[PDB]
RNA sequence: CCGCACAAGCGGUGGAGCAUGUGGUUUAAUUCGAUGCAACGCGAAGAACCUUACCUGGUCUUGACAUCCACGGAAGUUUUCAGAGAUGAGAAUGUGCCUUCGGGAACCGUGAGACAGGUGCUGCAUGGCUGUCGUCAGCUCGUGUUGUGAAAUGUUGGGUUAAGUCCCGCAACGAGCGCAACCCUUAUCCUUUGUUGCCAGCGGUCCGGCCGGGAACUCAAAGGAGACUGCCAGUGAUAAACUGGAGGAAGGUGGGGAUGACGUCAAGUCAUCAUGGCCCUUACGACCAGGGCUACACACGUGCUACAAUGGCGCAUACAAAGAGAAGCGACCUCGCGAGAGCAAGCGGACCUCAUAAAGUGCGUCGUAGUCCGGAUUGGAGUCUGCAACUCGACUCCAUGAAGUCGGAAUCGCUAGUAAUCGUGGAUCAGAAUGCCACGGUGAAUACGUUCCCGG
RNA sequence: AUGU
RNA sequence: CCGGGCUCAUAACCCGG
């Protein structure tokens, strides 16, 4: 706002588990409220996951999240008042939001025969950090 | 009131001019310590003489305003004035106080129709907010206009803290022709006062003494 | 001895009816997982026993009507904590600090002349 | 269309008109403005004039179109190209 | 495999395959696959040649393909030559009952040409 | 930037209705009609009798009638003798046994239609509009004590060009809803059309609601 | 033994109040027993119409008609009370119903 | 709205009025299940006979104070423009402009 | 310096088909008005006849509609022929009523004029009403004050706000119209009254608040309470104000609505109505049937459903709000594959009916396909409203299965219970909602910042 | 660039 | 050349064919 700025809103915790990042994961996947459909396709792609690699279901999320998290941006501000393209840091939750919406796009385009499944590979491409995910981030720092 | 009195209170002190300045020759005695300094042998005479002319007003007891706008006198003028049951001006004088008088009136008006509302206690049938509201309002009021709510006309002869600090009021007494009776220093006009009363307008000791001698003239006057 | 509660929540009420046991719940004469086939609600209404660790020690019987399950599930949660604080007053301070105690307020907003929906404005035709 | 419990539909004066025709075997054509009247078995071999809202048009009935409505066989717009 | 008429069903489930046959929607499936007692969501393979011999039976009941495209044909081609309205419409290729030819006729008139 | 009607925000605020009998939808329509034929009558008769408004209401199958005016006697009649051809005229249309009371205005200076039809009136006569606007208005002051503004628009002393003007005095609060505004319009035919009137007359602040 | 039950409908509240007011004030002083007024949902009309005379679409304003309804019931309708309630009469605004 | 087109209406209303007993009565011969077939052909055929304004359908409501055949309000017999104006003058009963 | 102005986000439009408006073209006619924003699902909250103002043909001339005079008869009812109808011609019929006993009121017919009649022209002759800048923060007066005057000050300055909101300063002091407040609605609690609404504790029950009973609870609707920077800390010129914290259902205009200052656009409406004035009176007035307003090489605006596995299909099974109803809404039961039909209870409606919400959830199935996607188009066969569905209605069953696989330059909306998505009700209305006005269910992302724009 |  | 976009608009300038 040209005004002012404002906070951002607050978000619930994922009762299953209670790690808010979960939760705005969920909330990214959503689609037109349909919030339950949502948060079983992540069960099911999670589960899928954590079960075929690594040790613990939110742990090998999360460290699949790290492993994509961009640290520079390039979207131009008129700093100069013209539209210079000039890199500047990333905030660590846009750095998350960032992460996030990549690795959510990668499964919509990846054509398995179920989003869990799509969404349960793109994951584990991230957490072996070969795929998509972490191409838009280094393509960004390019 | 004599001169060592007046020497022990500042009334002497007055204002350093870059250089040399004329316009604050009329009372100097010389000056001492980069300050021009006021004669007091001078003092004496028309400080008592605008004290006289001020207690044959009190023995006409004819209204005496006393008005500071020089922060540090306004609790002092209010203080004289309401020991001698007279009207002040303790705030910034609002320009047009006596040729615009003609406004003045409809606040007082209004100022005493809220103070009715308020002994009515019938503020309390308007919504919460309202009726703090209009408490305030009167608050405000209160504030400025407490020290001429009584007045009921145009002054009869004005006391002036400082003609430095009072210019507007003079300038007013002027066009209207009101008598002032004012302390008069250095880098001020005397001409400004009726009855002029030399001596430092701005030490707190010397407005003490002034204050003090006008309130016992203004009662020991109308009491002969 | 016992204890009531009333939650409210969107167009939901509840009413809530708490006494010493074991801890069975029946809602509207069936069991909390038959009702909610939905398995948030069943956290997000027991979250105040949860807090308090009061689990195993109180039943409860509850009724609720109007509005859609979330709805339901706030009400019955926001009824359950007044109900809490009922029986032990001194409860109130983690309950409020866990943002139980506060009624959301949050409802649907009218339509409008002109507009297609609460806040939507149709398209502009560029002119 | 019309309820069979119904019935088909016809005009009084055009059943008149065509009835005292075919006695007479006048075998002249009949000019009419009902539109709405249904064709029924008998009108065959007759000839009738239909109103086309300008104008009374010839038409001569035959068993294939029996059931069909009057209007059906007098356009009333025209047309012949907006080129 | 096949039914009566030239008309190979594919192998997925019977009645969806049957639908194939021109004349057959999902209806008349259901309905012969009822008719000759069969669960409709068999596949086309592995039947007995008896079952579809009873179901090449059931089919004869209706018009076959080749015999309904005729049935409409003559039928267009009976309303084209009386000259009803409705049958002068149908040979300027344009709706025939009663939709806006101003705008939304692209499927009756085919794809826009430019005047 | 048209306005709202001052009276139809204060109903059932400060404002009372101008009719106030109950009815089902049978009965509402017909009532509406029957209500506006009574005073579409009323105003005819009752021109000269300076009449100011009409209030009617439908108890126990009966209409009642209550009426306005400055001076009681034009409508009264000697010994009653045409308020009854009224009352039987009423009762004839509208279908029902009728009743009268009169109600005597007593500041027609203090009525905004009162006002405006003596603008109208003097317009008539060709009057000079400003001279008018103003003895109305210093008039309102003289009595009431209390603001009031006035507004003329169309073919003025027969210009060419129709144009609006206006004048006010005092408080004129309207978009305060506790303010009694008085307002109401007139009427004035001239060889060169038609010439408006509007007119509100501010009277004090009511406090504690209508009741 | 008989009840008698009177169902009142307005457009103003107070009025109607007053109405009930007096039902049971007439009512406890002929000695009679009774169910005190109970409220009943009101009815609200609304209708929207377009202000413009000519074309101005989306230019509109709505207006609303509210009915209220207040309930008595009367369970000892002694003889002396039933004649005396239909003497009473109620303002125009008000419309009433008895029913035995 | 012409002074010829309310005469219409008027005419319209009047002798659609005068028929409505016979027009309902034949209405019940034709719709009958069992009725013969001969006496079901005669009732249609009559019926045609009958003025064609004698049907209800052929009404059309009009505002009463101006007669206007568009945005018409069956609660109140008066069309859009009419009803605002009346409503602010105050004179419809218990009415008011709407915000809940 | 401010605003979903840009930016950051989410979903569309622009390609497809169809609904709807407009331009053009065509026609006997396609009636009229509205064309940057601020015209184009607009007047019209609903054109088969009617409507209807247009076209063709058929008819009337003091008239369809009103007063005034004469004259003749109660009225009215029933029925026959001719004609597409308007009308024309006849039959029986009525044959009455107040009558001061004269007649009159009633109505109906003819004649005579004075007059009727007009959706005919002028919104640049006007009233009334409305849009637009724009819910933008401004617009002015009095007294005083300065300049020889034309005028200025107030209303600028330093802060601070949603704001000419507020404080300080200040040759100004005030006022008025705007701002805010007073009004409706929503969030918590208290009081009052408890049926047709309520069922915690009691008794009985076929287990149905079913009934005895209860007055708690929910709820109903009247009246009260409650939020003010009130409290605390910091900040600030001790100013106003800002930041944080406590308590509370709610915190800083708690959320939404109504409410539109002076004026701008000789903006729109002579077709709601009113009216100046010009124009037509066997016709630019009036009556009737059929036609048209729905045409069709094209162009444009606004919508609706799609191109699919977060999905399609089958089975089972949960949870709403707000409205409407007397020629009305219409259950139950019977009949039909179905739209429906028959019979017929109840309710002027907390009681009865419309009327079982859909998304959701449990099971199965389909396997990426022009498909178990999509449904347009066309054939056959029916139901219902209406005198009457050819032009030109809505709806059901069978069969048929277009284009379409995320859409260029370009462009719109939106800051929270919002966007997106899923259903329900109403008005107009015999019948005819993808439009319009309301109601709820599920329920997000993004805001670095003011540089660009756009506007003010 | 022009434009009643 | 024909159509769509940009503008209160016409030109210049973009996107199809
Ligand atoms: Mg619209
Ligand atoms: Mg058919
Ligand atoms: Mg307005
Ligand atoms: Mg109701
Ligand atoms: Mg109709
Ligand atoms: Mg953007
Ligand atoms: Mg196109
Ligand atoms: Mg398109
Ligand atoms: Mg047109
Ligand atoms: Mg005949
Ligand atoms: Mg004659
Ligand atoms: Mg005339
Ligand atoms: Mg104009
Ligand atoms: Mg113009
Ligand atoms: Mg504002
Ligand atoms: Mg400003
Ligand atoms: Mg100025
Ligand atoms: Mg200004
Ligand atoms: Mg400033
Ligand atoms: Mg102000
Ligand atoms: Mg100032
Ligand atoms: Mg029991
Ligand atoms: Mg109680
Ligand atoms: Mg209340
Ligand atoms: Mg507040
Ligand atoms: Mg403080
Ligand atoms: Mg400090
Ligand atoms: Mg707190
Ligand atoms: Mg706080
Ligand atoms: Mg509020
Ligand atoms: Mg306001
Ligand atoms: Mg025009
Ligand atoms: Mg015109
Ligand atoms: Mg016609
Ligand atoms: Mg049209
Ligand atoms: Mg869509
Ligand atoms: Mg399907
Ligand atoms: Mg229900
Ligand atoms: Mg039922
Ligand atoms: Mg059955
Ligand atoms: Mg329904
Ligand atoms: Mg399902
Ligand atoms: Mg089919
Ligand atoms: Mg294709
Ligand atoms: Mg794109
Ligand atoms: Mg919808
Ligand atoms: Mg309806
Ligand atoms: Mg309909
Ligand atoms: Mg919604
Ligand atoms: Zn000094």
């Amino acid at each position: 706002p040209r005004r002012r700025v404002i906070g951002q809103r607050k978000i619930l915790p994922d009762p299953k588990f209670g790690s808010e990042l979960l939760a705005k994961f969920v909330n990214i996947l959503m689609v037109d409220g349909k919030k339950s459909t949502a948060e079983s396709i992540v069960y099911s792609a999670l589960e899928t996951l954590a079960q075929r690699s690594g040790k613990s279901e939110l742990e090998a999320f999360e460290v699949a999240l790290e492993n994509v998290r961009p640290t520079v941006e390039v979207k131009s501000r008129r700093v100069g008042g013209s539209t210079y393209q000039v890199p500047v840091e990333v905030r660590p939750v846009r750095r998350n939001a960032l992460a996030m919406r990549w690795i959510v796009e990668a499964a919509r385009k990846r054509g398995d025969k179920s989003m869990a499944l799509r969404l349960a590979n793109e994951l584990s491409d991230a957490a072996e950090n070969k795929g998509t995910a972490v191409k838009k981030r280094e393509d960004v720092h390019r | 009131v004599s001169m060592r009195d007046m020497l022990k209170a500042g009334v002497h002190f007055g204002h350093q001019t870059r250089y040399w300045n004329p316009k604050m020759k009329p009372f100097i005695f010389g000056a001492r310590n980069k300050v021009h300094i006021i004669n007091l042998e001078k003092t004496v005479p028309m400080f008592n003489e605008a004290l006289a002319e001020l207690n044959k007003i009190a023995s006409r007891k004819g209204k005496i305003l006393f008005v500071g706008t020089k922060r540090a006198a306004s609790e002092a003028v209010k203080d004289a004035a309401l020991s001698c049951d007279q009207f002040f001006v303790n705030h910034r004088w609002l320009g047009g106080m006596l040729t615009n008088w003609k406004t003045v009136r409809q606040s007082i008006k209004r100022l005493k129709d809220l103070e009715t509302q308020s002994q009515d206690g019938t503020f309390d049938k308007l919504t919460k907010k309202e009726a703090l509201m209009r408490t305030r309002e009167l608050e405000k009021l209160e504030n400025s206009l407490g020290g001429i709510k009584d007045m009921g006309g145009l002054p009869d002869a004005l006391f002036v803290i400082d003609a430095d600090h009072e210019h507007i009021a003079i300038k007013e007494a002027n066009n209207l022709g009101i008598p002032v009776f004012a302390i008069v220093d250095t880098n001020s006009d005397p001409d400004g006062v009726d009855f002029v009363i030399p001596g430092n307008d701005d030490a707190i000791r010397a407005v003490t003494l002034y204050l003090g001698a006008v309130a016992a003239t203004v009662r020991e006057g109308r009491s002969q | 001895n016992q204890y009531y509660g009333t939650g409210r929540r969107k167009s939901s009420a509840a009413r809530v009816f708490i006494k010493p046991g074991n801890g069975k719940i029946v809602i509207n004469q069936r069991s909390l997982e038959q009702y909610f086939g939905r398995e948030t609600a069943r956290m997000v209404v027991r979250q105040p026993l949860e807090l308090v660790d009061m689990v195993e020690k109180l039943d409860l019987y509850i009724t609720v009507k109007g509005g859609g399950i979330s709805g339901q599930a706030g009400a019955i949660r926001h009824g359950i904590t007044r109900a809490l604080m009922e029986y032990d007053e001194s409860l109130r301070s983690e309950l409020r600090k866990a943002g139980f105690v506060t009624r959301d307020a949050r409802q649907v907003e009218r339509k409008k002349v002109g507009l297609r929906k609460a806040r939507r404005r149709p398209q502009f035709s560029k002119r | 269309p019309r309820s069979l419990k119904k019935g088909p539909f016809i005009d009084l004066h055009l059943l008149k008109k065509v009835e005292k025709a075919v006695e007479s075997g006048d075998k002249k054509p009949l000019r009419t403005w009902s539109r709405r009247s249904t064709i029924f078995p008998n009108m065959i071999g007759l000839t009738i004039a239909v109103h086309n809202g300008r104008q009374h048009v010839p038409v001569f009935v035959t068993d294939e179109m029996v059931g069909h409505k009057l209007g059906e066989f007098a356009p009333t717009r025209t047309y012949r190209g907006h080129a | 495999a096949r039914i009566a008429g030239i008309n190979i069903p594919d192998h997925k489930h019977a009645v969806i395959a049957l639908t194939s046959i021109y004349g057959v929607g999902k209806t008349r499936s259901k309905a012969i696959l009822a008719a000759a007692g069969i669960a409709e969501d068999v596949k086309i393979s592995e039947l007995s040649e008896g079952q579809i011999d009873t179901l090449r039976d059931e089919v004869a009941k209706f018009v076959v393909e080749g015999d309904l495209r005729r049935e409409i044909s003559m039928s267009i081609k009976r309303l084209m030559d009386l000259g009803c309205y409705r049958g002068l419409r149908h040979r300027r290729g344009l709706p025939v009952r009663g939709q806006r030819t101003k705008t939304n006729a692209r499927t009756r008139k085919g794809p826009r040409k430019p005047i | 930037g048209q306005k709202v009607h001052p009276n139809g925000i204060r109903l059932g605020i400060v404002k009372p209705w101008n009719s106030t009998w109950f009815a089902n939808t049978k009965e509402f329509a017909d009532n509406l009609d029957s209500d506006f034929k009574v005073r579409q009558y009323l105003t005819k008769e009752l021109a000269k009798a300076s009449v100011s408004r009409i209030v009617i209401e439908r108890p126990a199958k009966s209409i009642r009638v209550t009426i306005h005016t400055a001076r009681p006697g034009i409508v009264i009649g000697k010994k009653g003798e045409d308020v009854e051809k009224l009352r039987k005229v009423v009762a004839d249309i509208a279908g029902v046994p009728a009743q009268i009371n009169i109600a005597e205005v007593r500041k027609p200076e203090l009525d905004a239609k009162l006002v405006a039809d003596s603008i109208t009136s003097q317009l008539e006569r060709r009057v000079m509009f400003r001279r008018a606007m103003k003895r109305a208005v210093q008039n309102a002051m003289r009595l009431g004590a209390k603001g009031i503004k006035v507004e003329v628009s169309g073919r003025l002393g027969g210009a060419e060009i129709a144009r609006t003007e206006w004048y006010r005095e005092g408080r004129v609060p309207l978009h305060t809803l506790r303010a009694d505004i008085d307002y109401n319009t007139s009427e004035a035919h001239t060889t060169y059309g038609v010439i408006g009137v509007k007119v509100w007359i501010f009277k004090g602040e009511i406090l504690g609601g209508m009741a | 033994n008989q009840r008698i039950r009177i169902r009142l409908k307005a457009f103003d509240h107070r009025l109607i109040d007053q109405a009930t007011a007096e039902i049971v004030e007439t009512a406890k002083r002929t000695g009679a027993q009774v169910r005190g007024p109970i409220p009943l949902p009101t009815r609200k009309e609304r209708f929207t119409v377009l202000i413009s005379p000519h074309v101005n679409k989306d230019a509109r304003d709505q207006y609303e008609i509210r009915t209220h309804l207040r309930l008595v019931d009367i369970v000892e309708p002694t003889e002396k009370t039933v004649d005396a309630l239909m003497r009473l009469d109620l303002a125009a605004g008000v419309d009433v119903q008895i029913s035995l | 709205a012409k002074q010829s087109m309310k005469a219409r209406e008027v005419k319209r209303v009047a002798l659609a009025d005068k028929y409505f007993a016979k027009r309902a009565e034949l209405k019940a011969i034709i719709s009958d299940v069992n009725a013969s077939d001969e006496d079901r052909w005669n009732a249609v055929l009559k019926l045609q006979t009958l003025p064609r304004d004698s049907s209800p359908s052929r009404q059309r409501n009009r505002c009463r104070q101006t007669g206007r055949p568009h945005g018409f309000l069956r609660k109140f017999g008066l069309s859009r423009i009419k009803v605002r104006e009346a409503a602010m003058r105050g004179e419809i009963p218990g009415l008011k402009k709407a915000s809940w």
